């Protein structure tokens, strides 16, 4: 440990850089590549220098969880190490994350680029549930630690829930749900290009992002609210004030309807997506009865959630109360099929919210690369 | 998920397949009249700023056919009541909106037919036609209040935003 | 505090001497994908771990694993030093002879101990009950044994053996379990269709009365909860897998049930000892845990013995830790400190023992 | 009819129903055994090309009838007016049996059959007799495979030894399940339920079973030439590499899906020398091989091999010069699927006149039971 491990973990949306043994991440960037179109190869920037600039083409090299190019991917890598991080490859450890049903080859290809080309001693590829399941001790009883449980990765592309039984992965029971943080924004410009005038067209997806990450919330019955809403209009629409890219020129608008039909397209998919109308509360049910019968209690005693998109308040909620709802209804049935003689034990449901909940991916892998019996675990150079 | 029908009576009436509850209606119609003021339109009316976002909804109870016709209707009324300045002249233009021959279910024209009753009796279709219009009229001096604020006297831009949604993805019409 | 050790198919026990139960209880089970993972880790991840067991029958067939689980009982169950003290063990009737030696041999080549009382399972299990002549049932796990035992001796011409045992029963249980409707398959939903077998299990004196009255009355079904929610509704097999015992064609076996052969037992001994031996018939072993048992053999060899002499059958309360108990009360008494396979007979004879003290 | 000349003869199976005529060498119809109702009742083919929309379900497990409520469904559209159009009045039929079959479900079909259906004639037969029948051998072995389990029964002359019949719980259904968590670790996911059918189709036209695993191993290695390329319905395409001859070998190593016991080869070996001393060579010359699951290449070709070195190490340890006395032969038609049909096609038409072979009608009416 005469120095400390490099954790880099790339997504759809986000890039998270930092060194081990630290809390936060030292870098949340997008992930960003832009370009000019001799030395004319390293021409170009990563990140926020990379949003907005005249004479550079941008573009995002991973889409939907996979790579599609890999010579861009090659020269975001060469800028992360050795202008943000400042860290010389020959002489340091590294812990990248895999997304979950990855193939051999993409997995072999980020191999080669780190160690024909950067000279890397060891690295590490970590499945996310894993990771992710390990950072939700922090916030828990000291008498339950334990490797098992579902997690509900959600964030900027497509939401997985998968399960993990005493630290490995169950393959076979992994389902996916079409909905993310992108499809939330496009569904809330679309309802803000309907009521709003005053909007710029080139500024509709900042403005939605922000009224999205300030002001959002999930409720537990639509019609209440709607009513609550016309009834005392000051206590529950407030004011957003932006700032124009042109002339300087501030502009009002109110948030009204908007703030509660956002999140609420997770539990109602057929709102936005007309082919998929399966609500989220049923899809971990279904999924969490197809596995082994020894581990089905466990796996709904720890529901673990670790993404960007589930930071909103009070989601753990209106998951917890559909699944108690669901599986009462189950019990119920298998009592009433067998007379009345013999009432099972309830099924207790929970979910676990943290303070570490948008980056817990990366948690985990600075927790696990801290110890010292990790160096014991990676593959060394002369193994490839 | 979907908000499903309220308020089914056991004793009542299946002219098609319709359901006849007492309405508290001031301008005209042959029907039974009501003692409370609970009606099914001020009941479908305070579920319909939830409802337009369904687009699979089950038929569980016969008078679930009265909240199918009430809220496809009242999207048309927002539709047509947007460029209207005066809650007068406007009021006026629902009044006159009423006064329509709207094709009922069981003839060629009328959309989402297949979830309906043929009235092919000689009775049912008068009946039909009479009270599908009372209904269609009875709704506007309701929606009056709501479509325009009280302190301005303009459409509110509330109200006029669910004016692009079909119920079902199919709207009365064609 | 001599250690005793007793092995078997099914679940090794192992403890201290001065105690009066097993201390260490744990199965003897050996996965492979680290490679030391045996016991109930071994159980848990089970969707990596190739299980497999070395003990087979009462008979040692792989030695590697059997030595990786003496390893494990004598560094985490017990969490003592291999040489601090005498350890007994204990092996089956009708064993190959060398193999009485060949376990001696790599115990010596690895921990050392100071001595040996290698005996037989069922000589000891009489002692326990508290007398030195009789017959004894090894009804466990892996097979089943009459021995007879007179003056503390096991006559090796006069012992019989049986090849059924826990795990046929617990296959046809879920044979049985298949045809109702509930579907138990794998190996991983074992562990589950073993409980019905503990607490939802008897037998029966008339097996076709008994069979009419469960048929004709729904009186004899009972409810069971399995770990998910579900409860299960059981009818007529809570005595239709414990008769296989008294009647094996139901497998397919052609052998005779466990209820004549306490009668070959004792046809193929002395006159004089019979009126000793009828008197005193020890039950042991963990498969005969079952209600109603003793009565079923009561009435049985009544119906095949002479009518002119009496049959008494007893077992007691703590039949499942039988050779437990029996071994450490032999383990530490008076005269017994003289007579061990010591240490220094190993350290002046050499490797000659293997040949030598073979009583 | 009249003269006897409407016999039918059916093979009722967990995966497949195989349906036809007496005196033909060929089934007249073959269907899979599914019945299903959505999410009225979809029966037979038609439950083949549909069933991500249907919920499935198998009504027979080894002869074990699971509900007695979709085989009637099912029998209906055998001898229904969409496949064989008999008059069900004027007919005589023949039945499988499978090994080791409880007294209840034997005389609850023969039972069922009379009453709802109003035959002429039932008789009940032994499959092990009936593919030996098919290949004009009356004292044998028979290693019948499928969807089900693995059979190993002998047979003497006209009557099998249940005593001596070994099982062996393997069969089609757990290799496709196993090729499903193998294609798993290469960025395929199929679901266990509604993708099943769809991984039979590359279980059955690419997979074999190997002779020598150290050449298979080097050319999986080295060489790129065991890689084939699947079309999907979708239109995707998938690679499949040496999946091929992986799945396959959980039959000759069980221990591969978490199996107890000690292989086909094995097996069979701890079988013939079970028996008397006098009969193990009428045996060991006369080995047939029957069912779907025995249809691999390669599979005729390695139990030879592996009987021959477990019977030179094991019973004539070393001195290499007698095994040539020693005759050992397994005998594999390329007609193997059928074989319990086409037995079943001989002994009907043997035995069609003679009014004892059959139960009569008559029978029932006074008696209710047989002792033939
Ligand atoms: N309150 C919030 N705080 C932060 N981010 C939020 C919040 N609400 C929504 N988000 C969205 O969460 C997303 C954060 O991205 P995140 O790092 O979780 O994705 P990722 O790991 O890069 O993506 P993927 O897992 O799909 O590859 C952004 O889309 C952001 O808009
Ligand atoms: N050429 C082939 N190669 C590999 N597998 C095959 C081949 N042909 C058929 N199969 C498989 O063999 C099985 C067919 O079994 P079969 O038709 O013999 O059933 P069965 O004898 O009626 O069944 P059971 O005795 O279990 O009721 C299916 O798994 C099918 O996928
Ligand atoms: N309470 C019980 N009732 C009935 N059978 C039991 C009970 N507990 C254990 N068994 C059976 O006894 C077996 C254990 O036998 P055991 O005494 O360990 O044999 P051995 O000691 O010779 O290996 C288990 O496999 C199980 O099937
Ligand atoms: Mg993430
Ligand atoms: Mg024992
Ligand atoms: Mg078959």
């Amino acid at each position: 440990g005469r120095l400390p491990a490099c954790v880099v973990d790339c997504g759809t949306g986000y890039t998270k850089l930092g060194y081990a043994g630290n809390t936060e991440p030292q870098f949340i960037i997008p992930s960003c590549i832009a370009i000019k179109e001799g030395v004319d190869d390293l021409d170009f920037f990563i990140g926020d220098e990379a949003i907005e600039k005249p004479t550079y083409a941008t573009k995002w090299p991973i889409r939907h969880g996979i790579v599609e190019d890999w010579d861009l991917m090659e020269r975001f890598m060469e800028q992360v190490i050795f202008k943000y991080l400042r860290a010389e490859p020959e002489d340091h450890y590294f812990l990248l994350t895999e997304p979950p049903l990855n193939t051999p080859e993409n997995r072999e290809y980020t191999a080669e680029i780190m160690f024909e080309s950067f000279n890397v001693p060891g690295l590490y590829i970590a499945v996310q549930a894993v990771l992710a399941l390990a950072a939700s001790w922090t916030s828990r009883q000291v008498g339950e630690r334990t490797l098992t449980g579902t997690v509900i990765d959600s964030g900027d592309g497509v939401t997985h829930v998968i399960p993990v039984a005493e630290g490995y992965v169950i393959g076979s029971c992994i389902k996916h749900i079409p909905i993310a943080g992108r499809d939330i924004t496009y569904f809330i410009q679309q309802l803000l290009r309907d009521r709003e005038v005053g909007i710029p067209p080139e500024q509709s997806l900042e403005t939605a992002k922000a009224v999205k990450e300030r002001y959002s919330y999930v409720c537990p019955d639509l019609v209440k609210e709607f009513n609550k809403y016309d009834t005392d209009g000051s206590k529950w629409i407030k004011q957003y004030t932006g700032i124009n890219a042109i002339s300087k020129k501030e502009f009002s608008i109110d948030v009204g309807y908007e703030r509660f039909l956002g999140p609420e397209i997770f539990f109602h998919p057929e709102f936005a997506n007309p082919d998929f109308t399966q609500p989220i509360s049923e899809v971990v049910d279904e999924v969490i009865q197809n596995c082994p019968i020894d581990v089905r209690r466990p796996l709904y005693k720890n529901i673990v959630l670790s993404g960007g998109s589930t930071m909103f308040r009070d989601f753990g909620r209106r998951l917890q109360r559909d699944l108690k709802r669901t599986v009462d209804a189950r019990l119920k049935l298998s009592e009433e099929l067998s007379g009345g003689r013999l009432k099972p034990k309830p099924i207790d449901v929970q979910v676990i919210t943290h303070h570490m909940q948008r980056y817990a991916v990366w948690f985990g892998g600075s927790m696990l690369a801290s110890t010292p019996e990790f160096y014991q675990v990676c593959h060394t150079k002369k193994d490839y | 998920p979907a908000y499903h029908s309220s308020l089914m009576d056991p004793d009542t009436k299946l002219i098609g397949n319709m359901a006849l509850l007492p309405i508290r209606s001031q301008f005209k119609g042959p029907a039974p009249r009501e003692t409370k003021d609970t009606d099914i339109v001020d009941e479908a009316i305070y579920y319909f700023k939830a409802n337009v976002f369904f687009k699979n909804y089950e038929i569980k109870n016969e008078a679930d056919r009265t909240l199918i016709y009430i809220t496809l209707y009242i999207s048309e009324c927002l539709k047509k009541l947007q460029k209207c300045n005066s809650k007068s002249q406007g009021e006026k233009e629902m009044y006159t909106l009423g006064i329509t021959n709207f094709p009922i279910p069981g003839e060629p024209g009328f959309p989402l037919n297949a979830i309906y009753a043929k009235p092919a009796n000689k009775q049912e279709d008068e009946v039909m036609r009479a009270y599908l219009q009372q209904l269609r009229q009875e709704t506007g001096l309701r929606l009056c209040e709501k479509v325009f604020d009280p302190q301005n006297d303009k459409p509110s831009k509330w109200w006029t935003c669910f004016v692009k949604r079909q119920f079902m993805n199919k709207s009365l019409s064609g | 505090t001599a250690l005793v050790c007793d092995n078997g198919s099914g679940l090794v026990k192992a403890g201290f001497a001065g105690d009066d139960a097993p201390r260490a209880v744990f199965p003897s089970i050996v996965g492979r994908p680290k490679d030391s993972y045996v016991g109930d880790e071994a159980q848990s991840k089970r969707g990596i771990l190739t299980l497999k067991y070395p003990i087979e029958h009462g008979i040692i067939t792989n030695w590697d694993d059997m030595e990786k689980i003496w390893h494990h009982t004598f560094y985490n169950e017990l969490r003592v030093a291999p040489e601090e003290h005498p350890t007994l063990l204990t092996e089956a009737p009708l064993n190959p002879k060398a193999n009485r030696e060949k376990m001696t041999q790599i115990m010596f080549e690895t921990f050392n101990v100071p001595a040996m009382y290698v005996a037989i399972q069922a000589v000891l299990s009489l002692y326990a009950s508290g007398r030195t002549t009789g017959i004894v049932l090894d009804s466990g796990d892996g097979v089943t044994h009459n021995v007879p035992i007179y003056e503390g001796y096991a006559l090796p011409h006069a012992i019989m053996r049986l090849d059924l045992a826990g795990r046929d029963l617990t296959d046809y249980l879920m044979k049985i379990l298949t045809e109702r409707g509930y579907s138990f398959v794998t190996t991983a939903e074992r562990e589950i269709v073993r409980d019905i077998k503990e607490k939802l299990c008897y037998v029966a004196l008339d097996f076709e009365n008994e069979m009419a009255t469960a048929a004709s009355s729904s009186s004899l079904e009972k409810s069971y909860e399995l770990p998910d929610g579900q409860v299960i509704t059981i009818g007529n097999e809570r005595f239709r897998c414990p008769e296989t015992l008294f009647q094996p064609s139901f497998i397919g076996m052609e052998s005779a049930g466990i209820h004549e052969t306490t009668y070959n037992s004792i046809m193929k001994c002395d006159i004089d000892i019979r009126k000793d031996l009828y008197a005193n018939n020890v039950m042991s072993g963990g498969t005969t845990m079952y209600p109603g048992i003793a009565d079923r053999m009561q009435k049985e060899i009544t119906a095949l013995a002479p009518s002119t002499m009496k049959i008494k059958i007893i077992a007691p309360p703590e039949r499942k830790y039988s050779v437990w108990i029996g071994g450490s009360i032999l383990a530490s008494l008076s005269t017994f400190q003289q007579m061990w396979i010591t240490k220094q007979e190993y350290d002046e004879a050499g490797p000659s023992i293997v040949h030598r003290k073979c009583f | 009819d009249s003269q006897g000349r409407k016999v039918v003869v059916c093979d009722n199976g967990t995966g497949f129903v195989k349906c036809g005529y007496a005196g033909s060498n060929f089934p007249e119809h073959i269907f899979p055994a599914l019945v299903g109702r959505p999410i009225d009742l979809m029966v037979g083919d038609e439950a083949s090309e549909l069933r991500s929309m249907l919920e499935v379900n198998y009504p027979m497990e080894n002869g074990i009838v699971r509900n007695w409520d979709d085989m009637k469904h099912l029998w209906d559209y055998t001898f229904g007016p969409e496949k064989l159009n008999i008059d069900t009045r004027n007919c005589k039929i023949l039945l499988t049996e499978p090994p080791m079959n409880p007294t209840k479900n034997r005389e609850k079909i023969v039972e069922v059959m009379f009453e709802t259906y109003q035959f002429s004639g039932v008789y009940v037969a032994i499959q092990a007799v009936l593919t030996l029948y098919a290949q004009g051998l009356l004292t044998g072995v028979v290693v019948d495979s499928g969807d089900g389990v693995t059979h190993i029964c002998p047979v003497y002359e006209g009557f099998s030894l249940p005593h001596l019949t070994r099982r062996l719980d393997i069969a089609g259904r757990d290799i496709t399940r196993y090729l499903i968590k193998l294609l798993l670790l290469r960025g395929y996911a199929f679901n266990h339920s509604a993708d099943f059918e769809t991984v039979r189709m590359i279980k059955e036209k690419l997979c074999y079973v190997g002779y020598n695993i150290e050449q298979e191993q080097k050319l999986a290695l080295e060489t790129t030439v065991l890689v084939e390329s699947y079309t999907l319905p979708d239109g995707r395409i998938i690679k499949v590499g040496g999946e091929r001859f992986e799945a396959p070998e959980a039959l000759f190593q069980p221990h591969l899906i978490n199996v107890e016991g000690v292989g086909v080869a094995e097996l069979l070996f701890n079988t013939i020398q079970a028996a008397d001393i006098d009969t193990r060579s009428e045996f060991y010359k006369h080995i047939v091989l029957s069912g779907g699951s025995t249809m691999y290449p390669g599979l005729p070709s390695r139990l030879e091999r592996e009987l021959k070195q477990l019977y030179l190490e094991r019973v004539l340890k070393g001195d290499v010069e007698k095994l040539s006395k020693f005759k050992i032969r397994i005998e594999d038609p390329p007609r193997r699927k059928h074989m319990v049909f086409l037995g079943g096609a001989v002994l009907a038409d043997i035995m069609k006149d003679k009014d004892n072979f059959w139960m009569t009608r008559q029978e029932y009416q006074e008696k209710g039971v047989r002792v033939l």
